Parts: structure tokens; C-alpha cells; sequence
């Protein structure tokens, strides 16, 4: 009975970082779950955990990517993409175990003279595969992220069309400037190694290509800002940054 | 335990002429599915809920036996085995593709059939032994091997020509649920493609077979698995491309399409 | 349209029992309305 | 001992049988159930979630672009945009969706379906389309005048990117078969057609893109249920996997 | 549940000499059956109801197994099938001809018998699989075919020489009752005689058979059906002419008569 | 486990056995039962409804005309109109009726039968007939004087087109066999004869049709029951139907 | 002449049960007296 | 007698099966349990040493 | 009877800076095992006990069937026997090596298999007799022998090709528990090495086998024993060296080591 | 994690019964702290 008014403006503040947006499409909370810390009954690792708080529970902005006419899509594995950035990365390296949620803010502004539609997805356990089994540079691309080679099949032999079953938002230029997803921790065990297992994959795929009221078109970037939430770490030792 | 949950009903509707309430108008960008109900789009009559939903329940969906293994015992060795996965046959594997995590018990049923060299049925009566060989236990090398004493490993003995063998298994993973998919590596300090997407916690071992006396004819074991007492989490886009390998998700993907093509979008 | 079964398991372990005939009511909202500020 | 009379069915193995069998590891105590988001109890929970239709299935269109039906500035009045035969049975655009691949596992269905379309044009580009559902009996509407006689919705492009067309359960039966099996004459279960037309026209400012698109999504409604499980015809195997 | 309903009785009567009450006189034009009772036509004595009516109840009438199918599995293919109807054999078909609509459950019993080329019984022990293939599921092409995994389709496995296989089936129609007869067409915009009198809602599919190993000898499957939990509506003039085809009601009708002829109506 | 002693009858399959078997689709929930007119619970409900007798079974009479016994203006007194041996067993006029084809499925019977005759002549044509039921022991009545000694009714043609002759259950037995099987001597179960005679004469006005007819209908009465189901001998098959 | 049987079904579904031994009383009047203005 | 339906698993012998079997010497009365130091109930008692 | 005992949990800990309480410091000379708990060595969090201990219970550990005997009946004599011990096969024998005294009941299961001279399975149907021959009863010399009347000795008769034979036995020793080990002599005024470590109270006799008619083919008996209703006393260092003989503990002991060797203690 | 079984033995002798599903709580102290003057 109505679908757009005060839900367009938003401000998220975590630690020493705040994000604002004047053309949002509400906020999506994956599976209706808010990030939360591990229960005494669900837990198994006996050591008292490290809870970094503000030092790690804040927004990090990755290098922007340009949206081009031949662009197929981009993806980032979590925690992979952030494992080597800031205080979050340090904690992830120094500990054998990690658990945490995410606050994802994908942004892409254009003009009322453009048209284009991006599908923003948060895929749990996005195990990928193409005509061959992927190499480390594809499975854990770090902060630079990766690119879809077979976006129609979602790089896993399934389908882009049925991917709406995963938490998602759309950045349809005639409507919005960005997408915001809040993700809880997902795994079949209480905690896991940040360097050996990627829990979520942030995927951004152009479904309706970028067109403009001229043939040129200025550089239109896509920027990803991510914040770790309700984190805890166990198994302290030396820092180990990758599974190589 | 009762399975009487019903589908929803329809109540009567009338004409709307409102300059405020507009349910037909949505905004899919939010990631939310449409809010419109039949009643708000057309003048509807009353329909009392009469349809059940039990056949689409997670339990009913998985609760039936499917072929998962089919080892062949040769006459020269009189012994085979089967790596315990549900990845060898496509039908069950594709059913599981709908979910990320699944916790359940299993009911195995084994049917044994003897054949000739030309694969025609023959009459053959012996007793076979199925032994569970968990990771770390020594594997049998011959029909003779001492490992068949089964001092600790559990075993099932049944006749080749007797009723099928059958038993249940609890939820065995070291994890809290099995994973149908795994975006990570099997080992630390290893980055080999053969170890990506492999979650060792799902592999409980092998099933070894032998006849209690050297086999006269072939003997093939068909292993059926019934998933029961199921719990599922995180639905996924199901598998559309065919499965090429047992331990990874690679697909052929020649023509990038799933449904059929047509001449015009304006005619059938 | 309401199949009520007999529990009865002749074995010691829960795994031995047949399939659960109980119907739990579904809640599609985790997937259909995962938005924070719910509008109708 | 107790006199008994084993009867027919003895020693038979039925894959859908609901019997209790002996546990091979009776003393085993499994790991605790921990909290995991997104528990699903009925596949119908999934059916009720919108998925994109592979609607642009014109010969020659390769993936991802198959998900966007094109709309363009017309030079003709009352023009047609799309036609789709309402079938949950194989081959068609409907069959590869979430609701459609779920139907590949069942043999009968019932309920209302919902189609939500989202416009992808620029903010300055406008238009009015007519979406219509035609109950069965004959063929696809030839013109808009014929189509408007059925169940329809008039969509106005604006700040609300999307519109929903409810395809109500209008059947003589209670249940329909999902297949169109020619041998058993299942086209008896025909459900009609959905067509899309220009109500006005897509009009744009000078120099703007003369072609934009519509993304169609589909989901089952709350009164929707499936009956009788069967196998998927598209999931095959020519040899054991290894 | 008790089956003790009785037939009616007779009470004593005396002589009538009435210029008003005349029960012997009827008027069949109304479409009503005669109103006259024994007591009003003759001086009757008293008879206490002692006869039961259970053997003529709809349940008892249909509640017994009858042959409905009889597929033959050849040794070359090792696979047959059966289209699920009750129109292949005349005895059951003619019993159902008494009613227009019937709602019921079915109990199938399958008996397998092996024979030689000259159709003489032989000894043969194998396991066969009966798989329900509903409309839309892929059909098996060989004894080998992957469709036999039975991931979703239900299956029954039994021995060739073991007790008969047996199972029950609920009322499956998309309709609210099965129709023994249908004055209409199977499809829209189609007027073909082959599609007249064909109600697709009654066809639930096929039963496919195979042996788990290539067959050594023939093997014939006799499928018996027991109608139970029956509800019947709208009685019909039963079938008098013989059945010529499986999917329509055509008859030969050479001599237009049913009962025997005689020389005179005044002598036997 | 529990000691048992399976005995004779094990693994045997009896077509009339009343056992509970495993359901192949245990989770299936069928469509609701809706309202339909004419529910029947006992075949006896059908037996009690009148059907027309194929009474005019004289050699050479072809269908529909077989349903009308002829009556005509006589030139002789005390004349006979019809003779019928009371048998529910094969061949005869009684066997093709509703009650008769129902008897083709049972082996024993008991009860009273009712015969209602309707006159088809013009309104101006009159007459009086005598309908008689002769209990067993001998042969068919030779003349009307002999026939009137049994159970009878005198019918007067008038505004009431029909008359009913009740054939009471007069048996030594309680139950009779429906067959006349020569090998087992079932003619032991003989039930008698029904004959029809002119009481007066059919008289008509000048020029009127000198021949009219009687349509005989038959039904079972409330004290009627059948016992032991058997197969119809007239429903045969020489090959599988296709 | 009043055969009373034992219900007892060892299975979950109603279809699994044996035949109904209950006798419902017949009402021939839908077929014998379908006339509106009933006369006797 | 009582109608039954023996099913799959009939006559199979599972080494971990927990069934009661007939006693070959039903009348035998064993010697009393006497006191012995060091009774162990769980192998975990040993693991902790 | 319920098996719900749990493992211990973990409660939260904080920093300690104490000049008196020092749990890390032990003194193993006392023969006592360390007193230190996780909580007193590191800052620990709270963990609720969720793990069970039933699979390590004495009953569960021994409560499964194992091969203990495997006599072979020749066609010439049609009779064998088996001395009742659990010392012929290593797996069960080594399990029992963990305890000094054990009191328990036994469940025997016997599986018979026929073979040819080349040890290949053959079809053979006869009835065999297993007779318990206690110390002092006369032993059978032939398949014919009068001792098979079994007037007092208990016997079990079963078919060669029928289900396995099975029965239970009470705790039979003249002692109050069986001894897995015995530091003494079998007789008085005797000091022979063959009689050292032999406790006659553990030997209840023999099991004699025969076919009820002269055997046509080989026939091998596999005897399985399930220890149940177990009581154990005085745990021992388990057996590490392999077993060489059935009635004593001699071992080879060539290299005096059990675990694997490595180049340095400072590297793997 | 608390498997409670059915006793039920169809035979006369105790030996005939299945394995005891009961869990007795362990006391490692006979082996871990066999010292007289117990210190902690
Ligand atoms: C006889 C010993 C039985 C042990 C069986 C454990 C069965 C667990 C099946 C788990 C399948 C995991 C899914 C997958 O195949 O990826
Ligand atoms: C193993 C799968 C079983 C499915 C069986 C459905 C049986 C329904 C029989 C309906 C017969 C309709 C009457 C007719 O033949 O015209
Ligand atoms: C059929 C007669 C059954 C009598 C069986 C008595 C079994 C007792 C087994 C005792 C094993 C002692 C341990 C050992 O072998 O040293």
C-alpha cells in the first residue's frame, strides 16, 4: 500500500566511521538475523576470546572499480578481502579462529540521464567452478576481488536468475544510489580459520548494462565499503596471513 | 505426530477506488518479494483452505531411498569397497543442491545380485560381509585378510539371495551439520585446486565388501540411502548444469541458456 | 488431509526411527521480507 | 512361540516405506545442534520467493541478456511487448526459475502465481503498459482490445520501479498436472496466457536511449501447493561420477 | 466397525374391501417405481427380518483383487511397462460400469513368473524393480538407464521367486472422484474422435519394470488391483455389449437383442 | 527377538483377504470430497428400481420392439397373453434387466419381486387382464381357470396406466440359487411361473388400432438380498484390450 | 449376521487400512421416488 | 495366526545389533560377584591417568 | 536404562598473581596424576558440557561380535571341533588386554559356508549339529558316534544355508571373574613352562560340529562372540608387541621401540 | 546425547538380554589420586 519515502535516506555509524546515503532502497538484513556473538552452549574452543571492538568493528573502503560496457561482474570473498587491512586483518592473522558478521554498503552513483541495473548479492559458501577447478588467485583474490567469467551460471553451475534466493538488493539507477546488506555469521561449525575458509561472497553483477544520453559517458565507478560486526577470536599465536 | 498444516485461503473482495492504498505498486530493489495478494488485485470470492503441504516438507522431500553407490565384486579378488559420499549419482546429489547445510540420519539398504561374464543373472548363494572401515583402521587386502575379524569395526552379514540388508546411521559429522558446498581448502599451507571445495568432515570412511568364500560369479552391490530426521539451512539456487566430476562443481556450459529458445517473444 | 502417524520405535537409538510425520509451519519472511524497515 | 502368518509384501523393499531399522552405532552421541540462520521446513518457503524469468528466450540471445525483456519507443499504437504460455511444464521460460525447477520434482500443482516486473529505463523515460492473464479455452490474444477483456493490470512507470500482476487460480479442477505430456493428453490441464502490451508508449527526452528493459520475476502465492514427487528430466548421467 | 444392517420384514395382513385405497394401481409415467408392498396385495403372515445385506454393499462389491495388467519382460531388453488404467481387462471394467463417479484407494499385488520360450515354467531367481513413472518424469530406455536411481520416483524391489509384492495407493486424481465415463474432449481447440471420452485426470502414469541383472528367462508380471474405501455416485445402466477397445465404448451390435429368443411368448 | 511360529497360509495371496498393506505415498493428501448427487451405498438400492423387461423375445423381433408385449382385440374368450418362467438365471427375459444383470454377479437370492405393467393403447381402448404367479411343483397353467387358482391380480385399464403384481417370496428354503445349473441340479430351486390372460377382452371404438401393448417393468422389493459374489458369464475377452 | 471387525492399522496413511466393514443404510428414494409431489 | 510382514534386514547379522538371544543354559546360576579393587566403568577413567 | 552421562565443562577464568597458590607445579614422584585444570593455567571462557561418554563405556567397548573361532569340517570325517578360548584371534584378545579381571555373558553367532576343493563357494544344504562337550563328557569320534544323541550335553541344529545360529551363555567360571592373565601354575607339584600362565578355570570345554549326513562339500564354521553384561577390574598396560602363540605372551622384540623414529628431536 | 533404551527381554535367563544401555559415572581417583594424604 506504499513503497518509497523516508526509506530513501540513511546513516550508519560504526566505530569512527559513518556512511550516509540520500537514495537508498531500505536495508536488507540477511535471513532476518542480526550479527551476534557465540553462545556458551554452541561454543567449543575453551580459551577466553579476544573482542577487539571499535578497532575492528568499523567501515573499510576498498579500491573502486570502473563499470564498463563489457563488464561481466565482480566478487569479493569474506573475510578474505579484509584479512590484510587494518586492525581487523591483524586480529584475523594472529588468531587461528574467527567468527563475525558484516555490514556491506555498495555504492554507485550516476545521473538521471543514465540507465543501468546492478544485482548485489551476498552468497553463503559460494564454492566456485568454471570449465575447470579454480586456482588460488580466483578463490581468494584478496582486496582486489575477482571477476565472473560465467555470470549466467553464477560461477557454480547454478543460475543468475535463481540467485535471488540469496540475500540481495538491486542498484537500479532510476531508483537508487546504493545497496546495504547486514549479514550474520554462517557456517556449520562455531568458528573457523579466516585464511582457509570464505563464509560469504559479495557479488555485483550488471544485469541491465550502463547506457547514457550520449555515446561518451564519464567514468562511473562502483565502490564497496564493508564493516566487520560482533567479532570474536580464539587460538592466539603468531600472525599467519594466507593459506599458501 | 500429525501432518495437518494447510495452505492459505481466499476471502471475498470488492471494488477499490483509493488515492492512497496501492498494493499493485512494488519496488523490487529492496530485495523483498512482492506484497500483493489475490484479494487486493481482483474482486475475489471466498475459498476455504482445503489443500495440504506435507509433500513439500523437508522430511518428505528427502525421506525416500535413492541409489548412492554400486560397487562390483570381481571373482578373482572377491572384494570391493565404496567411498561413503552421495556425490556418485546425480538424482540425490541434485536434490541436496537446494540447501547449504543439512543435518540428518541415514538408512542404508543393500541389494546384492549375481551375474555371469556376459552380465546375465545367475543363481548364487553365499554370505557376504559389509564392514565399516573408518579413517585410520587398516584396510583389507584380500578375501582372506585378518581385518575381517571385525573386532571393533562394525559388520553386517547377509545372504546373496536373501532379503536386502538394512540399517540406520546417526548424524556422524565432527561438524554441527553436513555442508553440501564448501568455499575453502581441505588443508593448511596447501592451495591445490584438488583440495578446494573438499570438506573432510563429510567423509566418514569406506564400506568394504567380500564374500565369505571365494566368489563363483560376479556379484554387484546396490547401496540405497534414505535421508531421515532432516534439518536444512540456507536455501541455494539449485544446480542447472550437469555434473561432470564427483568432487567439484565444474560444468560444460557451451550454450549459455537453460530454457528453450523461440522465434519471437511475441508468439509461441 | 491431516495424516497422523504412530511414533513407536522398537530400537534403542533415535536414528533407528522412521521419518518424522510432523508438519512444522513455514515462515517465508526470512527470505521474502528480509528488509529492516518492514512496509506493507 | 507366537503363531503368525507372514503375508504378501514380505521381504519387499519399498523406497518410500516408513519403517524403523536397527541402528549400526546404537551408543553414538552426535554433536549438538547449534544456531544457524535460515532454517527451511517446507520447500514452499522457497517457492514463495521471487526469482528472475529467463524471459528473453529469442533464438540467438545468450545468457544474462536472456533475463531482460526489451521495451522501446514505438512508432505504432496498441503494440505488443510479450507473450508467455502459462505452464510450469518443461522447456519454457517458467521452467528454469525457482518455482519452475521446483515443479520439475512434482507432478501436480495448485495455487495463485505472482509476477513482479521492474523497469530499467532512465529516470526521465516514461510509459504505461498493460499486463494481462487470459483464462484458457482458446488462443493467445491477437490485439490489446482482446487482451484487456481478461484479468489485467495497467502499470505506470514512476518512482515505484515495479508492478505486480497476480495470476489467480482460475481452474475447474482444484489441481492441475505440471506436465503437458502429449501421450496422456495433459494439455487438458491448460492454464491460459499472459501477454504484455503498450498502454501508451515509452517516451523519452531528446538523445536518451530509445531502448530499455523489463525484468520479470515470479513467485508462488500462499495458497500454492505441490503434490506427488517425481524425477527431474534435465538432471542426467551417462556414467558413474568420479 | 459393524456390518449388521438387515433386510426388511413382513407383518400380517387381512382382507381388504375398500372403495378408496387401491395400492395395486400405479402410474409409471411419473418415473417413480411401484409403491405396492407384499402386504397390500395378498393376506400375508409375519416374518422377522433375518437376512443381511453386506455382500451387496459398495465396499464388499469392489473390495477384492482383480487382474488389471499383465506386462511381459523380454530377455533382450529386460524391461517393460504398464499404462495405469483398469480398462485392459473386462471383468473389473464391467463391475465399474455400474457407476458414473467413484472415489477410492487401491491395493496393488504383483506376482512374477518366469518361463521358457515355449512358455513353460522355469526356475529363475533375480530381483526386479517396479518404478512409478509419473507424467513428466523421464522414461527408462534400458535395463542400464540412469532413471532407475529412483531419486524421487518411488520404487519397489522384490524377488522373482519370493512372496508377491504389495502396496496401497491413496485417491490420486486432480478431480474429486474418478469418472468411469466422460462426455467431452481431452483438449481445447481439438475435436478428434481419439480424444473424445478421454479424461486425462484418470491417468496417473506408468509402472516400469526391469530385472536388476539381464534376464535369463522371460518373466511375466501379473498386476492385481483391489479397490477399497469406495464411494460411488450416479448409478448407470450397465454394459451389455462386449468391449472391443481399451479407450472407447464401441461395440459390434450385430443382432439387436441381449436375452435368448423363443418360438412363442405363450410357451417356453 | 520375539519367538514366533509362522504357519500355513504364509505368503499366500487371497484376493478377498482383508489386510492392511504399506502405503507407497504416505505423505499424499488427496483432494477434498465435494458434493455430488446420487451417492449409492448398496447395490440393493439399484435393484429396487424398476427396469423394462425384454419380454417380447419371440424369434425374429429386433430391439426396442422387444420391450413391448402385444395385446390385441380377441375373437376368442379366456385367451392367453404371456408366459414367463420365474428365473433370475441366465438366457431369459429376466436376466438382462437391472435386477437380472445384478444377479449375474451373485450366486444366491431371496425376497419378493414386483412387476409393474403399463398399457400403451389409446385412451378409448379398454380391457381387463389377469396376471398370475404360480408357485412351483408342476408346469405352466394351461388355461385361465387353472391360473386363477394361484396368486393373482385383475387389472382394469383406465386413467391409471399401470398395475403391480407382487410375486411374494414363497419358498421352502430362505434362499434360492440364481443358477439353473444342470450339472449340480439347481432346478431344485425352481420358483414357478407368471402368466397373463385376457379377463375380458381389449375392445376398441370403430377404426381404432386393433393392437396395442404392455410394457413390463421389474424391481426387487425391500426384503430382497443377494449372497456370494461370482463372475458374469456374458462379459468375455479373447485378447488383451487396446 | 452382523460381522463386527477390528479397525487396527499398523501404518501411517489411511490408504494402508483394510476395507471398511461398516454398513451404511441405503436410501433408494433418490432413485425410486424422485417425484416432487410424493404420493403413497 | 497373527498377520505379519517381515521386511528388509530379515536374517541379517549385525555385529553391533542389540538383540536378546535364547540362553543355552537357562537354569544355570553363576557364582556370586565378590569384592575386587579397581573396577573400571569407562575407558575414559584410564585415559585420565 | 539411560546413557546420558556427560563430559565435564569449562567455566570462566581471570588473571592470577598469587604468591601461594601454584597449581602448575606438580611432583610426579607421588604416583599421582597432575592436578592442574585448564582454568588454572589460562584465562578460559565458559563452555557448557555437550559431549557424551557412552561409546567409551566398558559395555559399549566390548558389546559387539568378533571372530573367535573358525573350524573347518572335512568331507572325509564330517566332524571338527573348537577349544573354547578367545585367544585364537588377535583383535578381541588385544581388546581384553586392557583389564586383569572380567566378568561377562557371551552371545555366540555361528555362520556356516560350503566350498569346493579350490575353496570357491558351492551350494550345499544340510543340517549341522553343534554340541557343547564339557570337560569329562565323552568326545565324538565319527559323524556316526553315539555321543551325538545329546542326552545331557546341549546341542544346536541349524541349516547350512539358513540364517546364522545364535545363543547366549551365562558367566560360567568356577571363579568369580575370568582372568585375562595369570602369574601362577596350572597344577600342584608341577613347574613346567607349558603350565605357567594357564588358568584351567577359564576353559569350559569344546564345541563339536558335524553334518547330519556325510558332507558333500567342505563347510567352514565362523564363530562370533559378543561380550555383554561386562564388569572389569584392574586396568593394565595394553599389549604392544604382536601375539606369537595362543597360550602364552611371548613376543619377538627385535627393535626395542614402539613409535616411529626421526632424525632430530628438534624437527619433524 | 542421552540414549534411553527399552529393557524388555522375552527370555527366562538374564544372559539372554541385550547389552546394558545404562551409563555408570566414572571415578578416576582410584587411579589418578591413589595417595593417602590427598593434596590439591
Ligand atoms: C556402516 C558405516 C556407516 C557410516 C556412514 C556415514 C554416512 C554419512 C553420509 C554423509 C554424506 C555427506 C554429503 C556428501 O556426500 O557430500
Ligand atoms: C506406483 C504408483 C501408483 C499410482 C497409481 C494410481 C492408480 C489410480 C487408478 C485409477 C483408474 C481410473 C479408472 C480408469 O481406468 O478409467
Ligand atoms: C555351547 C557351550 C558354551 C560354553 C561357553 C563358555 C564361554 C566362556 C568364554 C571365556 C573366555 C576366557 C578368556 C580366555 O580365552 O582366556
Amino acid at each position: 500500500e506504499a513503497c518509497g519515502y523516508s526509506d530513501r535516506v540513511a546513516q550508519l555509524t560504526l566505530g569512527n566511521s559513518t556512511i550516509t546515503t540520500q537514495e537508498a532502497a531500505n536495508i536488507c538484513v540477511a535471513y532476518g538475523c542480526w550479527p551476534a556473538k557465540l553462545s556458551d552452549t554452541d561454543a567449543t574452543s575453551v580459551d577466553k576470546p579476544t573482542e577487539p571492538g571499535v578497532s575492528a568493528d568499523r567501515f573499510y573502503t576498498l579500491r573502486s572499480k570502473p563499470w564498463q560496457a563489457d563488464s561481466k561482474g565482480w566478487y569479493w570473498k569474506l573475510p578474505d578481502a579484509l584479512n590484510n587491512t587494518g586492525m581487523f586483518g591483524q586480529n584475523a592473522q594472529f588468531h587461528y579462529l574467527y567468527r563475525g558478521g558484516w555490514a556491506v554498503h555498495v555504492q554507485c552513483n550516476a545521473t538521471k540521464f543514465h540507465q543501468g541495473t546492478l544485482l548485489v548479492l551476498a552468497i553463503p559458501e559460494h564454492q566456485i567452478a568454471t570449465q575447470e577447478q579454480p586456482a588460488f588467485d580466483r578463490t581468494m583474490p584478496g582486496s582486489e576481488g575477482g571477476t565472473f567469467q560465467e555470470p549466467f551460471w553464477l560461477e557454480d553451475g547454478t543460475s543468475l536468475g535463481n540467485s535471488l534466493i540469496y540475500p540481495h538488493q538491486w542498484i537500479n539507477l532510476r531508483t537508487n544510489n546504493s545497496a546495504t546488506l547486514i549479514l550474520p555469521y554462517v557456517n556449520a561449525i562455531p568458528m573457523d580459520s579466516a585464511i582457509r575458509h570464505s563464509n560469504w561472497t559479495l557479488a555485483i553483477i550488471p544485469v541491465a548494462p550502463l547506457k547514457y544520453a550520449a555515446e561518451t559517458t564519464p567514468l562511473v565507478p562502483i565502490t564497496v565499503t564493508i564493516a566487520p560486526m560482533e567479532t570474536e577470536y580464539n587460538g592466539l599465536r603468531r600472525a599467519i596471513a594466507s593459506n599458501q | 505426530q500429525a501432518a495437518g498444516a494447510l495452505v492459505a485461503g481466499t476471502s471475498t473482495s470488492t471494488h477499490s477506488v483509493a488515492t492512497d492504498s496501492t498494493p499493485a505498486l512494488q519496488a523490487a530493489e529492496t530485495g523483498a518479494t512482492s506484497t500483493a495478494r489475490d484479494e487486493s488485485m481482483i474482486e475475489t470470492r471466498t475459498i476455504v483452505p482445503t489443500h495440504g503441504i506435507h509433500e513439500t516438507s523437508v522430511e518428505s522431500f528427502f525421506g525416500r531411498s535413492s541409489l548412492v553407490g554400486m560397487p562390483l565384486l570381481a571373482t578373482g579378488t572377491s572384494i570391493t569397497h565404496w567411498r561413503i559420499d552421495f556425490r556418485e549419482f546425480v538424482q540425490l546429489r541434485a536434490k541436496m543442491s537446494w540447501f547449504t547445510y543439512m543435518r540428518f540420519d541415514v538408512e542404508f539398504t543393500i541389494i546384492a545380485t549375481s551375474s555371469t561374464g556376459q552380465n546375465v543373472t545367475t543363481e548364487q548363494h553365499t554370505t557376504y560381509q559389509v564392514m565399516y572401515v573408518p579413517p585410520g583402521a587398516p584396510v583389507p587386502s584380500n578375501q582372506d585378510s585378518f581385518q575381517w575379524q571385525s573386532g571393533c569395526n562394525p559388520s553386517v552379514f547377509a545372504d546373496t539371495d536373501g532379503p536386502p540388508a538394512q540399517f540406520s546411521v546417526p548424524f556422524m559429522s565432527s561438524a554441527n551439520a553436513y555442508s553440501t558446498v564448501y568455499d575453502g581448502y581441505a588443508r593448511f599451507m596447501d592451495t591445490d585446486p584438488d583440495r578446494y571445495g573438499i570438506l573432510p568432515s563429510n567423509f566418514l570412511g569406506f564400506m568394504y565388501f567380500r564374500t565369505l568364500e571365494d566368489a563363483a560369479h560376479q556379484v554387484r552391490f546396490r547401496i540405497y540411502a534414505k535421508i531421515k530426521h532432516t534439518s536444512c539451512w540456507i536455501p541455494r539456487a539449485p544446480r542447472q548444469a550437469p555434473y561432470k566430476k564427483r568432487y567439484n562443481l565444474v560444468f560444460s556450459g557451451d550454450s549459455d541458456r537453460i530454457c528453450s529458445n523461440r522465434a519471437s517473444l511475441t508468439s509461441y | 488431509s491431516t495424516i497422523n502417524y504412530n511414533n513407536i520405535n522398537y530400537y534403542s537409538h533415535a536414528a533407528s526411527a522412521a521419518q518424522n510425520k510432523q508438519d512444522f509451519t513455514q515462515d517465508p519472511s526470512k527470505f521474502t521480507q528480509p528488509i529492516a524497515d518492514v512496509i506493507k | 512361540g507366537l503363531p503368525t502368518k507372514p503375508g504378501p509384501g514380505s521381504y519387499q523393499f519399498m523406497t518410500t516405506d516408513e519403517d524403523c531399522s536397527p541402528c549400526i552405532l546404537p551408543d553414538f552421541q552426535p554433536t549438538p545442534e547449534i544456531f544457524i540462520p535460515g532454517k527451511v521446513n517446507n520447500l514452499l518457503e522457497i517457492a514463495q520467493v521471487e526469482s528472475i524469468l529467463e524471459a528473453n528466450n529469442r533464438e540467438g540471445v545468450e545468457g544474462v541478456e536472456r533475463y531482460v525483456i526489451p521495451v522501446s519507443v514505438q512508432d505504432a499504437l496498441d503494440a505488443q511487448i510479450y507473450a508467455l504460455r502459462l505452464e510450469l511444464g518443461g522447456s519454457g521460460p517458467l521452467s528454469s526459475s525457482l518455482l519452475g525447477t521446483l515443479a520439475k520434482h512434482y507432478t501436480q500443482w495448485s495455487g495463485s502465481v505472482e509476477i513482479t516486473c521492474m523497469f530499467t529505463g532512465t529516470f526521465m523515460t516514461t510509459g504505461k503498459v498493460l499486463l494481462a492473464y487470459t483464462p484458457p479455452g482458446g488462443d493467445m490474444p491477437r490485439n490489446r482490445e482482446e487482451a484487456m477483456l481478461g484479468t489485467h493490470v495497467i502499470w505506470d512507470f514512476g518512482l515505484q520501479s515495479s508492478i505486480t500482476l497476480v495470476i489467480p487460480w482460475i481452474s475447474a479442477s482444484h489441481f492441475r498436472g505440471v506436465s503437458n505430456d502429449d501421450v496422456l493428453n495433459y494439455q487438458y490441464y491448460a492454464a491460459g496466457h499472459v501477454t504484455i502490451w503498450y498502454q501508451t508508449n515509452m517516451v523519452i527526452p531528446p538523445g536518451f536511449p530509445n531502448t530499455a528493459g523489463i525484468i520479470m520475476m515470479i513467485a508462488a502465492q500462499p495458497n500454492f501447493s505441490f503434490r506427488i514427487q517425481k524425477d527431474r528430466e534435465d538432471m542426467t548421467q551417462t556414467a558413474i561420477l568420479q
